[PDB]
């Protein structure tokens, strides 16, 4: 039977709005005839129903803001597998990487034409704006700072200018990147996903689709020093997810807070005190931390690993990153007790 | 501390983190 889904971190739940997932197989046709059986049935009730999106791509389904009331009616119709309320995430040369952030300052000196912002933006009204966004550009492919000097990057907008957007928005971003593909096929794709919010089983669903389908997903593992499979897309098994580590090699301190941790974490990788483009002006450089920032290099050394062995499967990649990588320099101390088994004691590093 | 271009940074402080990932 089809279930139900709200995120468990309540203060990040978004109530009124639903992603309506069809099982696998399902078509773009039958998708909109099942939208529209529920806001004609929802309409015999007396609600009101809007269709904000309908999947394709990856997976079917359709974004509706409706009434809760109206569940368990949508649970009832045919070819649905689940149904997931939307809920808040929050920041963190011949292959592509795409970055899913805030907006970026494309004419900055570092990324002045590696970057090309694309047209997609799906962001949620607010409650600098392009900060976190140019320094992750920045320490992926800077001119001076950057990781993979040598990649080509491009943006989608899912993180308004408090860094806040949602699973739904996340969800219209990843197809974008898919449908941009098929339109248009280049050579391997790398997905920088710097952004966290609850477990969600759409946001992990659509992370493993994409990951089946053969393109590279590196998330940050989070700031909640917290064990990361508790989050998304850090949670999403086939996503390399990225904790931060210091030049000291301890896991990264976010005042109360800090890097997460546990088996949903792959590897570790520099996310203290990171120099990167600053979008306060074209030429100025700023420090900041976070898994946001480890997982950039992550991505880079990925976009640099593929470039020179671009036939590399995204298992084979993974072994390439865990091979690499300093060997158990990280302090384990830093980490709950249970978790030092659990968690992989290694910091990213490119091939010598 | 913002810093106007990349040669006020290295006077203030070749970055750790791109040395550390073996870049240099
Ligand atoms: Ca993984
Ligand atoms: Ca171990």
């Amino acid at each position: 039977t089809a279930t139900f889904h709200r995120c468990a971190k309540d203060p990040w739940r978004l109530p009124g709005t639903y992603v309506v997932v069809l099982k696998e197989e399902t078509h773009l046709s039958q998708s909109e005839r099942t939208a529209r059986r529920l806001q004609a049935q929802a309409a015999r009730r007396g609600y009101l129903t809007k269709i904000l999106h309908v999947f394709h791509g990856l997976l079917p389904g359709f974004l509706v803001k409706m009434s809760g009331d109206l569940l368990e009616l949508a649970l009832k119709l045919p070819h649905v597998d689940y149904i997931e309320e939307d809920s808040s995430v929050f920041a963190q040369s011949l292959v592509e990487v795409y970055l899913l952030d805030t907006s970026i300052q494309s004419d900055h000196r570092e990324i002045e034409g590696r970057v090309m912002v694309t047209d997609f933006e799906n962001v949620p009204e607010e409650d600098k704006c392009d900060s976190h966004g140019t320094h992750l550009a920045g320490v992926v492919s800077g001119r001076d700072a950057g990781v993979a000097k040598g990649a080509s990057m491009r943006s989608l907008r899912v993180l308004n200018c408090q860094g806040k957007g949602t699973v739904s928005g996340t969800l219209i971003g990843l197809e974008f990147i898919r449908k941009s593909q098929l339109v248009q096929p280049v050579g391997p794709l790398v997905v920088l996903l710097p952004l966290a919010g609850g477990y969600s089983r759409v946001l992990n669903a659509a992370c493993q689709r994409l990951a089946r389908a053969g393109v590279v997903l590196v998330t940050a593992a989070g700031n909640f020093r917290d064990d990361a499979c508790l989050y998304s897309p850090a949670s999403a098994p086939e996503v390399i997810t990225v904790g931060a580590t210091n030049a000291q090699d301890q896991p990264v301190t976010l005042g109360t807070l800090g890097t997460n941790f546990g088996r949903c974490v792959d590897l570790f990788a520099p996310g203290e005190d990171i120099i990167g483009a600053s979008s306060d002006c074209s030429t100025c450089f700023v420090s900041q931390s976070g898994t946001s920032q480890a997982a950039a290099h992550v991505a880079g050394i990925a976009a640099m690993m593929l470039s020179a062995e671009p036939e590399l499967t995204l298992a084979e990649l993974r072994q390439r990153l865990i091979h690499f990588s300093a060997k158990d320099v990280i302090n384990e101390a830093w980490f709950p007790e249970d978790q030092r088994v659990l968690t992989p004691n290694l910091v990213a590093a490119l091939p010598p | 501390t913002v810093f106007t271009s990349w040669e006020e940074y290295l006077d203030w402080v070749m970055p750790w983190n791109l040395v550390r990932i073996g870049l240099l």
